[PDB]
């Protein structure tokens, strides 16, 4: 008989995760308005508060 | 009757010609943040003050 080895390699990235930590820039002062929103999706703005 | 309505102190030297007081005062705010959170909102300081004769 002729033993055997195996070997698996990891996965790179998955979706809404942070590639590098290259001068990124967080916001976290915000909230979902009527519906839901996906990692890794892009958002709009609808009204910024005033005060 | 002006000397009994209204207090009277005792502050000011013989040869005083003009008098000072201050005030402070603050400003400031805060929110809902979450986790990852990079915006935090800043507080100050303020004064000011007033003059006699």
């Amino acid at each position: 008989q002729i033993n055997a080895s195996y070997q698996r390699d990891m996965a790179i990235a998955l979706p809404g995760m942070v590639a590098d930590t290259s001068k990124y820039n967080i916001d976290g002062a915000c909230v979902v308005n009527e519906g839901d929103v996906l990692v890794g999706a892009a958002v709009q703005v609808v009204q910024a508060q005033a005060v | 009757s002006a000397l009994r309505v209204f207090p009277v102190t005792t502050e000011l030297s013989p040869t005083d010609k003009t008098f000072e007081y201050m005030t402070f005062d603050k400003v400031g705010t805060a929110q809902i943040i979450a986790d990852y959170t990079d915006d935090l909102p800043l507080v100050d300081a303020l004064g000011t003050s007033e003059f006699g004769k």
